[PDB]
RNA sequence: GCAGUCAAGCGUUCAUAGCGACAUUGCUUUUUGAUUCUUCGAUGUCGGCUCUUCCUAUCAUACCGAAGCAGAAUUCGGUAA
RNA sequence: AGAACUGGCGAUGCGGGAUGAACCGAACGUAGAGUUAAGGUGCCGGAAUACACGCUCAUCAGACACCACAAAAGGUGUUAGUUCAUCUAGACAGCCGGACGGUGGCCAUGGAAGUCGGAAUCCGCUAAGGAGUGUGUAACAACUCACCGGCCGAAUGAACUA
């Protein structure tokens, strides 16, 4: 019922992101470092894990 | 290392005019006019012809230098808005609940009105900024568009409409509903 | 060099101004300050606000009403800032304070008087551009001061009258600079110029 | 290796600046890879064409001043997407087959060089009616 | 109109051939001209007309003029004096409002109380004219 | 640790009956007096050879003025400096008029950017770059551009008095 | 007592979703010790009751981020006393 | 807690260390004048909001030995520097032109022509070109990259150090 085009389109906004292993923030997926001060603007990140 | 002089360049095409006085910018063209204040940056300008301006910094550090480019880019954005216009198309998304969307005016306020988002009884109301205008698409379904000369207002009310329909307490990876920006371009050149 | 010294709060820096006002009072000059709300403070609003809040929580825990008094209004802000720079527990210090006056906006008895400026305390002169800073009225009205909008109203009311006055005076000076040039081309003027006048 | 590949390029350039008495500096701007190839099979008769980095063209021709000193004046003409068509055939034949045949307008002839001489390629296309006004009116 | 409009800060540029005033030091009250640049804050100058020796300096002791002339980089002092004379820059400086106010206050310092009473009486007479002058009009 | 001068210091072991005419060593020292110069001379000579001030002698201390104290030059300086947890070598470029002014600015700059002190700094070499484009560093190159010009905005009037009557201007 | 770093390994796969060996840096003085500086011409020497306040290293509630979160539920984590 | 050497405090005021038995300076009859000490000169406070070179902006800055604490590990914040590498025989970045022929290479099928997928990575001319890194068509058409060349012209990347 819900189509893959808008699926990917929304994934840009909900899924296609990266995650700080410390600050837990929702980061642009291609970023190198966390934009957040509290984690020291560190580099230790990950991708937001994928669903099912 | 305190770069002694750096500069960026701005084209002014035909039919456009600009007025700068103490970092107070007027930019006029066919779409209309756009104004800005940049007194929070210390920088110099120079008309060299009616076709070009230089912006310049003398003896600036790195972060001081960085603002030159974005300021130039912002000016270019204003120019492109007052000439070509800006146009931001979104798309509605839903799998079970049809998102209901209308416009409604309280004393001429023009709040966008949203209903049935995930079946909620909640009606969401988002005001319409000045200088920005909206169109529901007919040729294609659920494609509503904003447009105007001010990218700031356009982009901001668009993202307002984005973040206002943000799901709570649910795994969005499954629950992808909302309104999401599909396209951004200009009014002109299609 | 004067009986009185009327000072504009605008464009200045708090601590700098306070130090100089302090020494001037303790040398015995009578001073008066206006437009305190237009003060500029180094560093951004958030830092300054946090510092005030830290100052604000500190109180005599068993009885708040005798502890430090957290005056919000810009005048009293500068007052405290300056009292920190004085032996106000002296009779001499108390005298020095009686020599002082501070106001928001600029009321009648001074608005028609000259008022001056202190280069060592000016933001643009002292504080480097490319740096952020803070406005005292914003901070005060944030942290509990009420009467800001009144200041706007009264100051605009004043400023119009001031503008009319200045332009009236300007036309008169233009008249002067017209009617005096004829004597500027005169033997007395030539002699005075030979003498350096 | 790559410098040897630059040397590999430089060699064929000297190979053709010396082996051939004439050459046509030709504008290879806009010429397709298919149009460049079809010029060879027609030029397989005499002419050989040599492309490369103009900076390597100039730096190659700059190195050839001990002997071949009159090749110095190609370097003002080593500009833009251009190339040499080294040939020994007469002027108007290779010039026409370059310019007229297998052209899509779109390769022209920038400069024709031979024995330390420079032709603007315009009088090179003079068919007739120029010598009669000189011989008769004289 | 179509004409784009801008003001740009017309600053006194630091350059060669740029003439300068000395604010501090033994050469206070003197003029000179730049030869060459060292950094943002350090230059090389000479004031041979003014009698300044060729030397480097920090720019805090100095103000630029609005004036300037033509000069190549690294000009030795002789050539410097030559071009200075050729451009007649001290002459031009003298026609400044600036230099005039300077020499004025120099006089005002140099005055004698007799001359000050003279100045007073002259001001008074000038004023008596000027009052009734600016009465009719 | 003051306004510096350049000395050449020549020094020698003490002559023995075994070895007379020992092997005169010279050095170019940046220092504010001959005393400090001799000290550092012996410092360095100790480091290189089995000699000290007690078994040695100084033959001559001569001040070296710049040959062209007005021609603006571009020096390259090879430096060795002790950090807190290490010691390092450096090459820095300085555009200035004299070697000694370059050295002054260098000590100030190393104290500023590395919190290094004179005791911690060894000066390996000071050498003039005769041709531009052998310069390696942009913060010097931006001053070697042709026909260089720039203004000095934000001129601040340091005021003689405490009070003024007119809000001054940064025009210049 | 508490918190960090590294990560061999668990976590079906996958070191780091959550855990985390071998080590390793620190914090706290609500443990208990160590000392014995003060007080032995005298500080009323458990616990409860009642009562006010302070802390936060948050159990709940507010708003949020992440998951091996489909939903429900639960966990990790944040600004927050 | 216990020892070695010295100097101190105790037995000792004074100037500074805000405060402080021991630290810094200095040891004392009563007074004056001058010069200093250690320490300090924005104001409290006497003394330059003196000069100069640079660094730093902290939603938890820092601010003086004794001394009233802090680390490990980190940071594409910033500064400066070291090594390595690409690059003036023209680099990078960015723009720009070609992005071909044998050739729609082989299987897969309603259609798959370099880009749904499965299997081979060959040759020509070439400055170079992948039997293609991708957009797009029902499939071609239509572009951009791999690779190469026009342009500018000297920069560009990485890893390290404090
Ligand atoms: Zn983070």
């Amino acid at each position: 019922i819900i189509e893959p085009s808008l699926k990917a389109l929304a994934s840009k906004y909900n899924c296609d992101k990266s995650v700080c292993r410390k600050c837990y923030a929702r980061l642009p997926p291609r970023a190198t470092n966390c934009r957040k001060r509290k984690c020291g603007h560190t580099n230790q990140l990950r991708p937001k894990k994928k669903l099912k | 290392m305190k770069y002694i002089q750096t500069e960026q360049q701005i084209e002014v095409p035909e039919g456009v005019t600009v007025s700068i006085k103490s970092r107070i910018v007027k930019v006029v063209g066919p779409r209309g006019t756009l104004t800005k204040n940049l007194k929070h940056i210390d920088v110099t300008f120079t008309k060299v012809n009616n076709q070009l301006i230089k912006v310049a910094v003398h003896n600036g550090g790195r972060k001081h230098v960085a603002a030159l480019r974005t300021v130039k880019s912002l000016v270019d954005n204003m120019i492109t808005g007052v000439t070509k216009g800006y146009k931001y198309k979104m798309r509605y998304v839903y799998a079970h609940f049809p998102i209901n969307v209308n416009i409604v005016e309280k004393d001429g306020a023009k709040f966008i009105e949203v209903r049935n988002f995930l079946g909620d009884k909640k009606i969401r109301n988002v005001p319409v900024r000045d200088g920005v205008t909206i169109e529901f698409s007919t040729n294609v379904k659920d494609e509503i568009v904003l447009s105007g000369n001010s990218v700031e207002d356009v982009s901001q009310n668009a993202a307002d409409l984005q973040q206002i329909c943000r799901v709570r307490n649910k795994d969005i990876r499954k629950f992808l509903d909302g309104i999401y920006v599909s396209h951004k371009g200009f009014i002109t050149e299609d | 060099v004067e009986p009185v010294v009327v000072i504009d709060g605008k464009g200045h820096l708090v601590g700098r101004l306070a130090s100089v006002v302090a020494k001037q009072l303790l040398n015995g000059q009578k001073i008066v300050v206006v437009r305190a709300e237009e003060l500029n403070i180094s560093g951004e609003f958030f830092r300054n606000k946090l510092k005030y809040h830290d100052f604000l929580r500190k109180a005599t825990a068993f009885n708040k009403t005798r502890g430090p008094f957290h005056f919000r209004a810009p005048s009293r802000i500068f007052y405290k800032a300056l009292r920190g720079m004085v032996s106000h527990k002296t009779a001499r210090g108390k005298a020095a304070l009686e020599r002082l006056k501070v106001f928001e906006g600029i009321p009648p008895p001074y608005d028609k008087k000259k008022r001056v400026v202190v280069p060592q305390a000016l933001r643009v002169l002292r504080l480097k551009p490319g740096r952020k800073y803070t406005t005292l009225g914003k901070l005060s009205t944030s942290v509990g001061w009420k009467y800001e909008d009144v200041v706007a109203k009264l100051e605009a009311k004043r400023k119009v009258s001031s503008a009319e006055y200045y332009a009236k005076k300007r036309a008169f000076t233009k008249k002067v600079a017209s009617a005096n040039a004829t004597a500027a081309e005169s033997d007395v003027a030539k002699q005075l110029a030979a003498l350096g006048y | 290796g790559i410098r040897e590949k630059k040397a590999e390029y430089f060699a064929k350039l000297r190979e053709y600046l010396e082996e051939y008495k004439s050459l046509f500096v030709v504008g290879v701007d806009n010429v397709s890879s298919q149009q460049m190839h079809e010029v060879r099979k027609e030029l397989r008769g005499r002419a050989v064409v040599l492309m490369g980095k103009n900076t390597m063209v100039r730096r190659a021709i700059r190195g050839f001043l001990s002997d071949l000193p009159d090749f110095e004046k190609l370097l003002p003409f080593v500009k833009g997407n251009v190339g040499f068509v080294f040939t020994n055939e007469p002027l108007t034949e290779i010039k026409n087959v370059i310019v007229s045949n297998r052209v899509a307008a779109g390769l022209t002839v920038v400069q024709v060089y031979d024995n330390g001489q420079v032709f603007p390629s315009s009088i090179l296309d003079i068919t007739d009616e120029e010598l009669v006004s000189h011989f008769v009116s004289a | 109109s179509t004409d784009s409009i801008v003001k740009a800060s017309n600053w006194r540029l630091v350059e060669v051939g740029r003439v300068v005033l000395i604010k501090k030091g033994q050469s206070a009250g003197k003029l000179a001209a730049i030869v060459e640049i060292i950094d943002q804050k350090k230059v090389l100058i000479d004031g041979p007309k003014a009698g300044v020796p060729r030397q480097a300096i920090n720019l805090g002791q100095v103000v630029l003029t609005p004036l300037t002339f033509a000069l190549p980089r690294g000009a030795r002092t002789a050539t410097v004096s030559k071009k200075w004379a050729a451009a007649a820059v001290c002459e031009k400086w003298a026609a400044s409002s600036w230099a005039k106010k300077i020499a004025q206050r120099e006089r005002r310092a140099a005055l004698t109380d007799f001359e000050r009473f003279q100045v007073m009486v002259l001001r008074k007479q000038k004023r008596y004219t000027v009052k009734k002058a600016l009465a009719k009009a | 640790m003051a306004h510096f001068k350049e000395y050449q210091v020549i020094g020698r072991r003490l002559p023995t009956e075994s070895v007379p005419e020992p092997k005169l060593f010279r050095m170019r020292i940046f220092a504010s007096n001959e005393v400090i110069a001799k000290s550092r001379y012996w410092y360095f000579l100790q480091k290189l050879h089995k000699v000290k001030k007690a078994s040695g002698e100084i033959v001559s201390i001569n001040q070296i003025n710049e040959a062209h104290p007005t021609k603006v030059k571009n020096f390259g300086v090879w430096v060795r400096y002790d950090s807190r947890s290490g010691t390092h070598n450096m090459y820095k470029e300085i555009r200035d008029v004299s070697r000694v002014a370059a050295v002054e600015t260098l000590y100030q700059d190393m104290a500023a950017r590395h919190r290094a002190r004179f005791r911690s700094i060894h000066i390996l070499k000071v050498a003039e770059i005769e041709k531009t484009a052998d310069v390696k560093r942009q913060y010097v190159k931006q001053f070697l551009t042709k026909d260089l010009k720039f203004p000095l905005p934000h001129r601040v009037q340091k005021s003689t008095k405490t009070f003024s009557y007119k809000r001054p201007s940064t025009f210049y």
